[PDB]
């Protein structure tokens, strides 16, 4: 599970993110669009040219809702329900593309924090988003 | 697979600056910390007990080098990176039985890795080109299977 | 792959005795149910909103008959598999955009499919020829991806 | 999560796995061993041919575990504690084994059952089977 520590290199890193809600979630976004681009027949309502509205304002939800499991991260079930139904039952989104994202989120965090990304900060994130990935699909099974 | 110009420009000009010492180092460590079931392959290499023994220790870095040596044969044949690794897809396959899964895993490590070293020149196509790479190399390792 | 002739007997022996239409009807509802999110790609086929419903959904028993005899392609060329699939790989990865991952799945699910209706005969050997099978299918689809 | 009726479905069939439990784990056993070779690894000190001493006494160990794992649904973690440790840290089991392992079960049941094998009796054996292989591998996490 979880340790006190990963929680701590956890939210070290989050603080910065939460600074640049908007930047952080489009780059995840758009890496997982252009380096797994069946990952954008998801999004054919969106314009995803680089750096627009909707990939920018849908970022910061997605920076937002990773947020708020941080802060509730004994209570991931209950915290993400509500978009554990929308991913499962709304959008049926593949399994498969929450560890795309996930990774892509990694890679994001690695390229801004450089040196500090160290071993022990990625595996307290692997933890992490492979816990809300988990719960995000739980309604499939 | 199917190489363009700019993929090849992308991985070339990336690589050639690239310390293959420490960033390989750096991938096997993060293998073996984050997936800690691929430890099973490496009961030869010593302690192994805790991410700090992992990251210091002398074989896994040096087993780094030489894996990440083995990515830069890839790099500099683009073209024939099934043939390359022909023999090394025997050797995990047939001898170590290593499962394939874990190929892609390292792929997805060395990824980040190199977002870590190259913040501005790892772009969001930079890095579709080298993750294009990291799975032809897998795919080239896991023929020994199919 | 590679072919042997012991396997070639396992796989040309039971399909003979397959019921293409029984088992894939099977093999596609089962694929909607165990593994929901494939849902997604089958919105013109009407109601799939309980087990029962897509068990007695027409068009989903009708496109597995069409899934299943497509695997008996590669059944009846079992050395040129890549190629006769070619064609498909371009449907699924250019067009439809399923991820690799289900390819698999579904072939697991005609492994459990085919345990069911033949037991006698699905021995491990038979069952390790059909995995081989199903994986290559799997393999051919997910080069228009690689 | 599990139902009441995916519990009810899966008692159904475990009871009559109950009554040859060597038979069904070493059945599940020997085919994963021979459709996927490369777990025989993890066996060198047994003798791996057909009904060996060694392999029906494990299979019957291993349906023992899981028929725990039926009765203790609701606690699976807490009851499978020692062997979650057992798999992580003494045999450092790669998680893609464990899904083979239950891909095997699910066709010596499919085997056994025939018709009765239903789409209902396999999602709720797949969802079974994947919360034990979690918990068997959760010290990873
Ligand atoms: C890190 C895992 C993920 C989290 C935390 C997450 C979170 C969210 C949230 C909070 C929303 C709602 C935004 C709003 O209310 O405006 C949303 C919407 C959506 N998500 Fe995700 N998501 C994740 C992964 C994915 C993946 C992997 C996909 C598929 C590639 C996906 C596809 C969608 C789509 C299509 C929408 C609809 C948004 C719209 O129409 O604006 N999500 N997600
Ligand atoms: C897919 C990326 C990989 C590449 C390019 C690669 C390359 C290599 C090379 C070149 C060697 C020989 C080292 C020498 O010359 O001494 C080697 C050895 C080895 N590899 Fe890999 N490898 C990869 C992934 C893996 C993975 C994922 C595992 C398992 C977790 C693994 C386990 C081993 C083991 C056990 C050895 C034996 C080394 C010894 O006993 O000292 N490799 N690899
Ligand atoms: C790897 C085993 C598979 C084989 C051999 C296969 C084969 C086929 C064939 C032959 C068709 C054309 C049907 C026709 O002639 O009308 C088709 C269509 C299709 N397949 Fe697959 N398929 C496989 C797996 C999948 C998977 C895993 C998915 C996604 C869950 C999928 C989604 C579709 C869709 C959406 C169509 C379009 C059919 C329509 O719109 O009516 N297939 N497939
Ligand atoms: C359905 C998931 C699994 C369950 C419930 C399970 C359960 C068990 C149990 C209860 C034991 C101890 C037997 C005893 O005390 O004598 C055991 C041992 C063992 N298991 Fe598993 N196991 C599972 C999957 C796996 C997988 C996937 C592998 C690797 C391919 C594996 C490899 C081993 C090994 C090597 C032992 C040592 C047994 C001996 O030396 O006799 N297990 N398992």
């Amino acid at each position: 599970m979880l340790t006190e520590d990963d929680k701590q290199l956890i939210q070290h890193v989050w603080e910065k993110v939460l600074e640049h809600q908007e930047d952080f979630g489009a780059e995840a976004l758009e890496r997982m669009f252009i380096v797994y681009p069946s990952t954008k027949t998801y999004f054919p309502h969106f314009d995803l040219h680089h750096d627009s509205e909707q990939i920018r304002h849908h970022g910061k939800k997605v920076v937002g809702a990773l947020g708020d499991a941080v802060k509730h991260i004994d209570n991931l079930s209950a915290t993400l329900s509500e978009l554990s139904n929308l991913h499962a039952y709304n959008l049926r989104v593949d399994p498969v593309n929450f560890k795309l994202l996930s990774h892509c989120f990694q890679v994001v965090l690695g390229a801004h924090l450089g040196r500090e990304y160290t071993p022990q900060v990625q595996v307290a994130y692997d933890k992490f988003l492979a816990a809300v990935s988990a719960v995000l699909a739980e309604k499939y099974r | 697979v199917h190489w363009t110009s700019e993929e090849k420009q992308y991985i070339t000009s990336l690589w050639a600056k690239v310390n293959v010492g420490e960033v390989g180092g750096e991938a096997l460590a993060r293998l073996l910390i984050v997936y800690p079931w691929t430890q099973r392959f490496f009961a030869s290499f010593g302690n192994l007990s805790s991410a700090n023994a992992i990251l210091h220790n002398a074989k896994v870095l040096a087993h780094g080098q030489k894996v990440l040596t083995s990515f830069g044969e890839a790099v500099k044949n683009l073209d024939n990176i099934k043939k390359t690794f022909a023999q090394l897809s025997e050797l995990h396959c047939e001898k170590l039985h290593v499962d394939p899964e874990n190929f892609k895993l390292l792929g997805n490590i060395l990824i980040i890795v190199l977002a870590t070293h190259f913040p501005k020149e790892f772009t969001p196509a930079s890095q579709a080109a080298w993750t294009k790479l990291v799975n032809a190399v897998a795919h080239a390792l896991a023929l020994g299977y199919h």
